[PDB]
C-alpha cells in the first residue's frame, strides 16, 4: 500500500502530546511514503524497550483514544500518505470492531495492524476490515513456519510486516528472503535500523520499505516538543541526504 | 484455550511458536506413565504431599455455626500452594529437554517458588524484577539468591512487574529453545491456565478424599482466596461436577469498593484482553489497567484466570471480597485460636469463612482452602498494627 | 530418673512437689489409648506428620559418595521438631487439668513452640523472656503476642536466659496446681528428659519405617544437631538396639575449639550439676558456667541433655563437632544444591554429613536430621555474606 | 546446733570481696547466735531475687571457692560461733564428697546445707557428714507433704530450715511452722525472710528456734557494698529489738 524503496516513519501518538506528534508527522512527511502511528497501551507485551518507554510516556501525560483519530483527520487535512494504525485488540475489543474501524476509516486511515491479535484469532477481523474498507497487516517473526507465513500473507491485503528476535542479524536478513520468496504482499521491515548502511541494505535485499521507529523514538524521548528538527536530521541521515 | 468466551492466546507472532511447542509438550507429557511418577515423587519426598486437612474446632466453636476445615497448604515446602505448580512446570521443562527457567515477580514469592523449584530438578533460574520490587523486597531477593538462581532488576519505565513481564518475554522469544517461561497463577496465553489449575488440583483431590474420611460426605461450601485464581482452581476443580457443593471465591476488597483501591477483578473490572487473555481485568474509562492495592501482596494484580470468569458465568462459583481490615483481624483470629499463622492472601479467605460460618447450620460443613503460612507476612503486619 | 550416672532431680525442696505430680501424671497418660489418639490427631491433622524422607539426589552426587537422606522436620507446622514436643507436654498438661503453660525463652524458638501449642489446645501461656533478648528477638516477641501469649520481660540481674529461669520456676512453685512448666529439650530434672524423648523419639520412628520402605535396609549411620539434645535424641533413640546403625551427634565448634568461642558440651565440657541434672557442662576452672557461643542460635546452651552423657560413656555414639564457617557453607550448599533452606542448627549436622559421605562407598546410607527451616535465619545469615 | 531465741544472719561469701564478708561476719557476731554463710553460683535456682543478685556481684567481683574457707579459717581465730555453710552441689561434687566436707570442717564449719541435692539423693552424703563431723541441714517448704517432713527431719543433724514459697508473713509460712513443731525432732529455723521487729518477735512466739536474715541483709550489702558494716549492724538492732 505504499511506493516501492520508502522510508515509513513509526511513531507513538500522544508522545509527549497530540499537538507533537502532529507536528512531527507533518516534518516527516516529505521524507516518507508510509506512516505508522502506535495507540498507547498499558501492557504492551510484544514491544523493544524505547517503544515500550513511549507508550508509558504518552499515557503519563493522559493520552486518550479519539487523540489518535484527532491526529490522522487533522494529518489528512495536508497529507494523503497512507497511515497504518499499530494498536492491540483491546481498545477495538470494548469498542467494537466495526465501531472502531468505521471511526479509523473517517479519520483516514489506510491500514491497521493489532499487535496482539493471532492469525487464527482475526478470521472475523479481516472479513469486518475489508467491508470497512481498511486494509490489513500481521506481522511475521523469524521463528514463523512457512506453513504461518502463508496464511499471514493470504489474510494481509496491505502489507505484510516482518520483525527481528533481537549489526542487524542474520537471522532477520534469512526471514526477508523467504518472505520476498512466498509473500504475494509488499513487505516492510522493521528490524532496529539506526543507521544508513542498512537501510541501504534491507532495500538491496528487497525490502519494499523500510520501517523506523526506535530511532525516532529515542529522540522523541530525549527532547520532547522539541524533537522536530532532530527527527528531520534522523531521517536526513538514514535516507542519505 | 477457551473456557466459555473467555481464555484465547492474544499474544503477538514472536510468541506463537514457544507457546505450540509447549501445547505439544503439555500434550504428551500430561498423561505419561513416567512424568507423573517423577511427579508424585517430587511432590510426596520434597514438598512434603499430601498436606493435612484440619478441623478448626476452636475458631468454630467461637463462631458458633458450621464445621470450618482447613485444607492446610500452608504446610507444603516453601510454604505455599504455588510450590505444587512450580515443580509440575519445571519438571516439564526437564522432560522437554530444557536447561534453563526464567520468570518474572513483584512481590517475590512467584520468584521463590520458581528459583526453589529449579534448585531441586538443577536448572539455571533468571528471575526478572522491577528495580522498585528489588528494593522494597530485600529479603525475597536474597532468598532467590540462596536457591541459585540470579535475580535481574529490569531499570526502564515504571520499574514494576509489566516491565519485567517485557523483559522476560523478550528473553523467552530469543532463548526458548533451551529456556522455559515460568507462569505463576492461571493466567496469560493458552496453555498455561489449563497447565497451571491441571498441577493445583491435587488440593482438591486430596482434600475431596480427606473430608469423606473425616464426615461421610461433601461439603457445604468451599472458601478460597482469589489472586490470579491458582489456589483457587486447584481446591475447586474436582469438585465442579458436585451439584452440591458451592464455591466462593473471595478477592482483595482492598479499602472498600467504594473507595477504588482493591483488587476485585472479578466484581468490579471490565472483560477485556490484557497479558494474552480475554478475561476480567480492572481498568479505567479508556480501557487501560489501573493500578490495585492489596494488603495481601499475592492478591495485588489487576487481571484474573479466564476459568473464574467463565464459572462466574455460567454461576458455578459465587465472588465476593474481604475488606484489608477484615482479612487482618481474621490473621490475629486465627493465630490465637489455632496457632496457625495464615498468609494475609489465606487470611481473605478465612474471614469470609468466618462470617459464612455463622450463617450456617451447626451440622453443615466449610473448607477453607489456607493457601499459605504467613509467616513472610509479619514485617507488613507489625507495622500496621 | 538415671541413665548411667547422669540424669537426676537435683532441685530445691521446693520444685519437688511439681516434678512428683508430673512423675506420676506422665506414668498414667504416657500409654493411655486415648491421650494417645489425641496426642496423633494433633501430630497428624495440625502439625502435618509424618514428614517425608527426601534423598538428596544431587548432593549424594556431587560428593561423589554414600547415600545422604534428610529427615525433613523443617516441613513440620512453624518449621522445626521442637512442635512435638510442645503438643505432647501442652496435651499431658490438659490432661492433668491445667489450664497453663509458661516456659522460658532466649532466642525465641521455643516460646514460640510453647505459645502455638498453648493456641491449639486453649490454654493460657506466659513466656518468660530475659529482657536483652526481648530486644534482640523483636520477631519471635511479636510472633508470640500474635499467636495469644503474653510475654513477660524480666529485668533482673543480667536480663539474659538464666534469670527468666529464675522467674518461671518461681512461678511454678507457685502455680503449679493449674500450670505446667514446659522445658523445650531432653534437659533439666526428670521427668522432663525421658518425656522430651518420648515425644520426639516420632521422628526415629518414621525415619526407619520410611528409610525400609525406600532402601530395604536400616542406614549405616545418623547424623543430627546436638544443643540440649531434643532432636538428635528423637531421631538416634528407636535406633538405640540396632548394633548396626552408628549415631553421631554434631555439636556446636562455633569460631573453634582452642578459641574458646563454641557451645560443644560433650567434646570439651566437664561433668557438673547445674538445671537439675548431672550431664556435661561448659564450665571454667572455678565450676561456673563459661559464656557460650553459636551462629545457630538454637544450639548455643552451654549444659546438654544427660541422655547424650550417657550414650557418650557407654559409646553407642560418637559425637563431633562443627565450625560456624561450615554450617554456613552448609546452608548455602543444600539450598543451592536441593531447592531446601536449613535452620543453621541443621546445617551443623549437613556439614558434617557432607564430610562423612566422602569416607563411605556408595552402597553405604546417611539420615541427616533436618530438624528445621532456615527461613528465621535469613537476618543473621544476611549480615555476614 | 544454736541457742533457741537466737538470730541468725546470711551473707553471701566474696560479695563484694572476701575481706568485706570477714568485715560484716565479725560486725554481726555479738548479735547472732549461728550464722549463714552462702558459696556463691552461676546459676542459683532456689534463691530469690535479692540473693540471685549477690551471687552475681561475687562472681564478677572474681570470687574463688576457696576464699570461703578462708573466711571462715579467719572468722574462727575470733569466734566460735556456728556456722552453716550454704551451697549448690557442683562445687562438692567437683571437689569430691568426703574432700569437700573434710576441708570444711578443718577450716572451722559446724553445718551444711546442700540446696540443690534432694533427701532421696543424699544417702551418701549424710553418711559421710557423720563421719566428717559435720551436721546436715536439710530445707522444707509448704508444700511439702506431712510424709517427707518426717524423712527431713529424721535426716537432719544440725537443723530444719523452713522457707516460705516467694510485705508481711504468710498465713502459708506459719503452717509449715507449727506442722514441723508438732512433727520434728530437730531444732527449726525460719527464713521466711524476715524485715520488721513484729516478725521476729512473732515467730520465736510461735516456736521458731531461730530466725533466719538474709534479704534486709544482702540488700543493704547491694546499696552500700564495702561500706555496709554499719548499716548492717543498725537493721540488726532494729530486728532485735535493740
Amino acid at each position: 500500500m505504499f511506493k516501492d524503496g520508502s522510508l515509513i516513519p513509526y511513531l507513538t501518538a500522544g508522545d509527549p502530546d497530540k499537538q507533537s506528534t502532529l507536528n512531527f508527522l507533518l516534518a516527516l512527511d516529505e521524507y516518507a511514503g508510509a506512516i505508522e502511528l502506535g495507540i498507547p497501551f498499558s501492557d504492551p507485551i510484544a514491544d523493544g524497550k524505547t517503544i515500550q518507554e513511549s507508550h508509558y510516556r504518552a499515557l503519563k501525560n493522559g493520552f486518550k483514544l479519539r487523540e489518535a483519530f484527532w491526529i490522522v483527520k487533522e494529518f489528512r487535512r495536508h497529507s494523503s500518505t497512507p497511515i497504518v494504525l499499530m494498536t492491540y485488540y483491546n481498545p477495538i475489543y470494548r469498542a467494537g470492531v466495526r465501531n472502531f474501524l468505521a471511526e479509523a476509516k473517517a479519520s483516514g486511515v489506510d491500514g491497521i495492524l493489532v499487535v496482539d491479535l493471532p492469525v487464527f484469532h482475526a478470521k472475523e477481523f479481516t472479513e469486518i476490515a475489508r467491508e470497512e474498507g481498511i486494509k490489513t497487516v500481521f506481522l511475521a517473526a523469524p521463528n514463523t513456519p512457512d506453513e504461518r507465513l502463508k496464511v499471514i500473507d493470504d489474510m494481509t491485503t496491505g502489507f505484510v510486516y516482518l520483525v527481528s528476535l533481537y549489526e542487524i542479524p542474520k537471522t532477520a536478513y534469512d526471514l526477508l528472503r523467504r518472505a520476498k520468496r512466498i509473500c504475494r504482499n509488499k513487505v516492510a521491515v522493521g528490524f532496529g535500523v539506526s543507521k544508513r548502511e542498512h537501510v541501504v541494505s534491507l532495500l538491496k535485499e528487497g525490502a519494499n520499505g523500510v520501517v523506523v521507529g526506535s530511532a525516532l523514538v529515542k529522540i522523541i524521548g530525549e527532547k520532547g516538543r522539541e524533537a522536530t528538527e532532530f527527527l528531520k536530521k534522523k531521517v536526513e541521515e538514514l535516507l542519505g541526504i | 484455550m477457551w473456557f466459555g468466551e473467555f481464555g484465547g492466546q492474544y499474544v503477538p507472532e514472536t510468541l506463537i511458536e514457544p507457546l505450540k511447542e509447549l501445547e505439544k509438550a503439555y500434550k504428551r507429557f500430561k498423561d505419561d506413565e513416567e512424568f507423573n511418577r517423577q511427579l508424585n515423587y517430587y511432590l510426596k519426598t520434597w514438598a512434603g504431599r499430601p498436606t493435612p486437612l484440619y478441623y478448626a474446632k476452636r475458631l468454630t466453636e467461637k463462631i458458633g455455626g458450621a464445621k470450618i476445615y482447613l485444607k492446610r497448604e500452608d504446610l507444603v515446602h516453601g510454604g505455599a500452594h504455588k510450590t505444587n505448580n512450580a515443580i509440575g512446570q519445571a519438571l516439564l521443562a526437564k522432560f522437554m529437554g530444557k536447561t534453563r527457567l526464567i520468570a518474572e515477580t513483584g512481590a517475590g514469592q512467584h520468584g521463590v517458588a520458581t528459583a526453589m523449584a529449579g534448585a531441586l530438578l538443577g536448572m539455571k533460574v533468571d528471575i526478572y524484577m522491577g528495580a522498585e520490587d528489588v528494593e522494597r523486597q530485600k529479603m525475597n531477593v536474597f532468598r532467590m539468591k540462596l536457591l541459585g538462581a540470579n535475580v535481574i532488576p529490569v531499570n526502564s519505565g515504571s520499574r514494576t512487574l509489566k516491565d519485567a513481564i517485557n523483559e522476560a518475554l523478550r528473553d523467552w522469544v530469543a532463548t526458548f529453545e533451551y529456556t522455559h517461561y515460568l507462569i505463576g497463577s492461571v493466567v496469560g496465553p493458552h496453555p498455561y491456565p489449563t497447565i497451571v489449575r491441571d498441577f493445583q488440583s491435587v488440593i482438591g483431590r486430596e482434600a475431596k478424599a480427606q473430608i469423606l474420611e473425616a464426615e461421610g460426605q461433601l461439603p457445604d461450601v468451599i472458601v478460597a482466596c482469589v489472586g490470579g485464581g491458582s489456589n483457587a482452581m486447584g481446591i475447586f476443580y474436582p469438585f465442579v461436577n458436585d451439584k452440591k457443593v458451592k464455591l466462593v471465591g473471595v478477592e482483595a476488597g482492598g479499602k472498600g469498593l467504594e473507595s477504588g483501591k482493591h483488587s476485585a477483578s472479578l466484581n468490579a473490572g471490565q472483560v477485556g484482553v490484557f497479558h494474552g487473555m480475554l478475561s476480567y481485568f480492572l481498568q479505567d474509562e479508556e480501557g487501560q489497567i489501573k493500578p490495585t492495592h492489596s494488603i495481601a501482596p499475592g492478591l495485588d494484580y489487576p487481571g484474573v484466570g479466564p476459568e473464574h470468569a467463565y464459572l462466574k458465568k455460567i454461576q458455578r462459583a459465587e465472588y465476593v471480597t474481604v475488606t484489608d481490615e477484615e482479612a487482618l483481624k481474621a490473621f490475629h483470629e486465627l493465630s490465637r485460636t489455632e496457632g496457625i499463622i495464615p498468609a494475609l492472601e489465606s487470611a481473605h479467605a478465612v474471614a469470609y469463612a468466618m462470617k459464612l460460618a455463622k450463617e450456617m447450620s451447626r451440622d453443615e460443613i466449610i473448607i477453607v482452602n489456607l493457601s499459605g503460612r504467613g509467616d513472610k507476612d509479619l514485617d507488613i503486619v507489625l507495622k500496621v498494627s
